[PDB]
């Protein structure tokens, strides 16, 4: 579901940091080398943001409590 | 159904065991007090007040343990309270050839347990005879072995 | 037995051949590099780093209400996941709950963040753009929005330093209009080596500092070849009237062990890389908690405390 | 005294077999009836061809002349004797796996016995 | 319980094995280090059980002259004292 807070091999906090990349592709016509202007030198923490299907998104329009 | 063995060491332990008893392998004083320790593991098994060690078997200029010297240490620290040495010639599993041509390993040949000459591997300790683990259950009993 | 005479302790010697230099330092990372000491120290200080040293975290999570749509397990342990900003030893250790378990709370060793939101219809929204932060109030539970409590006393305890979250941007979960998340998380103080959420520094590793030299040496084309190999800098072709194009190493720190060269067919006899036995290269980077010079100073300070215990209960027989 | 051999030699031949460490060094001397193979540590001692020796494989390594000679000292049993094709010796040490041959006419190599041996090479 | 003394202790208190509760290697292997500086100890190696009960088993043999506990006592002193010059000169670098 939502983004790996605290990618797995290393220990950098990569909550924040999705929101901010996605913006990224969206408006920079920039390619998958955009998440190094975020700050991820290694590439454990780095298999974490790109490759992070964000499952929610399609998964909030389901509410029971949709009064419609 | 045959009397060839059935237990034995097995894949990381052989082929570490083929790294080990190599004679390229030195080790100081530091890794070979630790690394005897940790194979023999006395207190929860036993049996043994104080651990007895071998000389080192070159010492000058730095004091440096050989592998085969302490494949052979362990064979010593199991040695029941009152036996004789083992002996034993036996063919190895890993011809010598892929050492050197006419390389001498080829066949472990270790005489009042040390190991002299021939490094360990299947053969030796696993699912096959007349090696290491199979003499010292025939010599030593099967307790120890 | 056998000592070789030359593995003598001796606090002066040691001492005098050590040597620290602190390459850079900033509010998050610090590079340094130790010398003279020997590997089993250098890997005590790595698991200090990591391991040993305390820090605040979200340990019980009490929930009022969570209709979410993420599980309320699930909830609480992202919680918990976030990294808090207080120096861990202001506080006490956390008596754990043996029967007779309910009275296990005090000012000094655990405190109390809450949080509560509500996703309402926002209705200004002019066309359908699902995005959601606008069609919504409230949508993404942030990080941020964990306002910390104070419990008495903390009021002024930490008065010069608020009990906050580190990162305000975090998010924790996401909401549509109709649900509701309230919940306060108490958090304690922990050892990394029961849970890794209380580990402060995330990344703290070394490097042996890297040898190369070059015994032939190289020429002309080959000299941009092997400037090529290894990454930019450590490797410059030499200004030489002599012939043409050479190459010298001049600082290995940046590179990587990489061992590219050694593929080569022709370059395997002229380079060899060791590795200097007793120069180590640290780095640590923080995740939020503490400035990494503390966390260092306070590793070693861990070690001497652990030192301190048995010996003295040594001491006792 | 129980020193076992005093002879001097001259290297012939060097290799590193797959080995960086020890190489095995022959080392044939004398009348040319002395042929020694032996094995020695290639990484905290070095030895090439013609590089003359002082052997000397005693029983008992205590005495000053432990200090002032054996600029380098192994240890190990000896396991093989053999007399072949003649009145001559070959002997086989091990030093805990590097391995020895040593071969004499049964001359000048008279005391070799089935012992520890505490070989001294000097250079 | 810390430091309790396992029961193959040799009544001369020549070989002893001590048994640290609550610890890994991150001490067991520096310590041995700092120990094996010692030249009056003949044997000193660590191991685990099993990593899951956090048991440290030690084991130090000592020459006759001074019994292993001295020997421990010095040891942890002296690693004391290499935390001291590591804080020292790491406190100096920095403003
Ligand atoms: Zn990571």
């Amino acid at each position: 579901m939502i983004i790996p807070i605290r990618c797995f091999s290393c220990g950098k906090v990569i909550g924040d940091k999705w929101d901010t990349y996605l913006t990224l592709l969206q408006e920079d016509n920039t390619e998958g080398e955009a998440l190094d202007k975020l700050g991820l030198q290694r590439y454990c923490c780095r298999r974490m943001i790109l490759t992070h299907v964000d499952l929610i998104e399609k998964l909030l329009c389901y509410n029971p409590l949709s009064k419609q | 159904t045959s009397g060839d063995p059935l237990r034995g060491l097995i894949q990381d332990h052989v082929v570490m065991g083929v790294w080990l008893t190599c004679k390229d392998t030195f080790y100081t004083r530091d890794e070979y007090q630790q690394l005897l320790f940790q194979a023999l593991k006395p207190d929860e098994t036993g049996m043994y007040g104080r651990i007895k060690t071998l000389p080192p078997a070159i010492q000058r200029p730095g004091i440096y343990w050989t592998g085969k010297q302490i494949i052979s240490s362990v064979l010593l620290n199991l040695k029941p309270s009152d036996r004789p040495g083992l002996n034993l010639k036996s063919k190895a599993k890993v011809p010598g050839k892929y050492w050197s041509p006419d390389s001498e390993e080829g066949s472990v040949l270790f005489d009042d347990g040390e190991l002299l000459c021939g490094i360990l591997d299947k053969s030796s300790f696993g699912a096959s005879a007349f090696g290491l683990v199979h003499s010292v259950h025939e010599l030593y009993g099967p307790d120890i072995a | 037995y056998y000592f070789d005479e030359d593995n003598i302790w001796d606090l002066d010697k040691f001492k005098k051949n050590l040597k620290v230099s602190i390459t850079s330092l900033d509010q998050e990372t610090m590079v340094f590099e130790i010398s003279g000491i020997d590997a089993s120290i250098a890997n005590a200080f790595r698991r200090i780093l990591i391991a040993e040293i305390p820090t605040l975290a979200f340990e019980f999570v009490y929930i009022i209400n969570n209709t979410s749509i993420i599980q309320d397990e699930v909830l609480s342990h992202r919680i918990g996941l976030v990294p808090i900003s207080a120096d861990p030893d202001m506080f006490k250790w956390f008596q754990h709950p043996l029967p007779g378990q309910e009275a296990t709370h005090t000012d000094y060793d655990t405190v109390v963040f809450s949080l509560n939101k509500k996703c309402e219809f926002n209705k200004n929204a002019a066309t359908d753009e699902k995005d959601p932060k606008r069609l919504y109030v409230n949508s993404e539970v942030y990080s941020g929005d964990l306002i910390w409590k104070p419990q008495g006393r903390q009021e002024e305890r930490f008065a010069d330093n608020p009990i906050r979250v580190v990162n305000p941007d975090i998010v924790v979960a996401k909401l549509r209009p109709g649900q509701e998340i309230d919940l306060e998380a108490h958090a304690i103080l922990g050892i990394g080596q029961d849970h890794a959420k209380f580990s402060p520094v995330a990344t703290a590793s070394y490097r042996l500092l890297p040898t190369i030299h070059i015994l032939s040496p190289i020429e002309g084309e080959d000299a941009v070849k092997f400037q090529k190999c290894f990454p930019k800098g450590v490797i410059e072709l030499e200004e030489g009237p002599d012939g043409k194009k050479q190459a010298r190493v001049a600082d290995v720190r940046k590179d990587t062990v990489s061992r590219e060269c050694l593929r080569h067919p022709e370059f395997a006899d002229k380079v060899q890389l060791g590795r200097v036995r007793d120069h180590y290269l640290f780095s640590v980077e923080s995740t939020g908690i503490m400035k990494p010079d503390v966390l260092f100073i306070k590793s070693i300070a861990v070690l001497k405390s652990k030192c301190l215990a048995v010996k003295s209960s040594l001491q006792n027989i | 005294e129980s020193v076992l051999l005093d002879e001097i030699f001259t290297v012939t031949s060097v290799d590193k077999q797959k080995y960086q460490r020890v190489s095995r060094i022959t080392a044939v001397s004398g009348q040319n009836d002395m042929n020694l193979t032996l094995d020695i540590n290639s990484q905290i001692y070095p030895l090439e061809k013609d590089a003359t020796f002082s052997l000397q494989i005693t029983s008992n390594l205590n005495s000053p002349d432990l200090k002032e000679a054996a600029d380098y000292i192994m240890y190990g049993k000896v396991y093989r004797v053999e007399e072949a094709k003649d009145e001559k010796v070959s002997v086989y040490v091990s030093f805990g796996g590097l391995l020895m041959a040593i071969e004499g006419s049964h001359r000048k190599l008279y005391r070799l016995s089935l012992d520890h041996v505490y070989l001294l090479l000097r250079r | 319980e810390k430091i309790i003394i396992l029961p193959g202790h040799s009544a001369d208190l020549t070989s002893v094995t001590f048994q640290i509760q609550k610890e890994d290697h991150t001490l067991g292997n520096s310590l041995r280090y700092v120990i094996m500086k010692n030249p009056e100890v003949e044997f000193c190696g660590y191991s685990i059980p099993h990593p899951s009960e956090a048991k440290m088993n030690f084991r130090i043999q000592t020459a006759p002259s001074t019994t292993a506990v001295d020997v421990l006592r010095k040891g942890l002193d002296d690693l004391i004292d290499l935390c001291d010059a590591v804080t020292e000169k790491f406190t100096e670098q920095l403003p």
